[PDB]
């Protein structure tokens, strides 16, 4: 009888970039870090899959 | 419960008796123990952490893990200053014992209570100027 409010959902604290990367919870912090900046930067194949 | 402060040295709480006078011979031997007990065992922590320091560190080719290693040993070095920070107030309180003037408040001559003592060792004050000194102290700091 004390909680005033409550996160709407747990995705809520990371970005777009950090949010596509699964298992972050099982990830340094530092590595994911450098994940996701690289993920930015990959180039389009010929076929997608 | 083998992790409180008592724990370390292989004492069990005291227990005052019906008409014991405050401090005698084996209350303030105790404490000599305890504290002896406590020191030792910061000191020899001290080592490892050394030890372990010397024999890891390395040159790391990548940014983001010398980062890595150098994050967690920030934290290590944090608590072994912290602990070394208290081994001068364990001197201090070392020092108090063998002067025999030990176990009263130094602001009002009101004795702080043996079980107080069994709890933190170290303690200077009363519980009553500790509370106070603690309020005027954050009060002056913000
Ligand atoms: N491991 C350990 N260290 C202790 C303990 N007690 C005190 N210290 C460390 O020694 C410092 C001295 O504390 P005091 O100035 O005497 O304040 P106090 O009377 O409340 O203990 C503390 O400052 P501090 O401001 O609390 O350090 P910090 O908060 O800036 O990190 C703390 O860092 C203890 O029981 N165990
Ligand atoms: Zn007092």
């Amino acid at each position: 009888d004390q909680v005033d409010y409550m996160d709407v959902s747990t995705q809520q604290v990371v970005s777009v970039g950090a949010s596509l990367i699964p298992f972050l919870e099982h990830d340094d912090a530092n590595r994911a870090l450098m994940g996701a900046n690289m993920q930015r930067q990959a180039v389009p194949t010929l076929r997608a899959d | 419960s083998s992790l409180s402060i008592l724990a370390i040295a292989g004492v069990e709480p005291y227990q005052e008796k019906p008409g014991e006078e405050y401090m005698n011979e084996a209350q303030l031997a105790h404490f000599r123990r305890i504290l002896e007990a406590w020191r030792n065992q910061l000191r020899d922590e001290v080592d490892r952490t050394v030890t372990h320091m010397q024999d890891e560190a390395a040159n790391f080719p990548d940014p983001v893990d010398r980062a890595a290693q150098e994050e967690e040993f920030s934290l290590e070095l944090r608590n072994r200053d912290r602990e070394r920070k208290l081994i001068k107030k364990i001197e201090k309180t070392l020092k108090k014992v063998e002067d025999e003037d030990f176990g009263y408040c130094e602001s009002c001559g009101v004795e702080i209570g043996i079980r107080r003592l069994e709890a933190r060792p170290t303690a200077d004050l009363c519980i009553d100027c500790k509370t106070l000194a603690e309020i005027r102290e954050k009060q002056m700091a913000g």
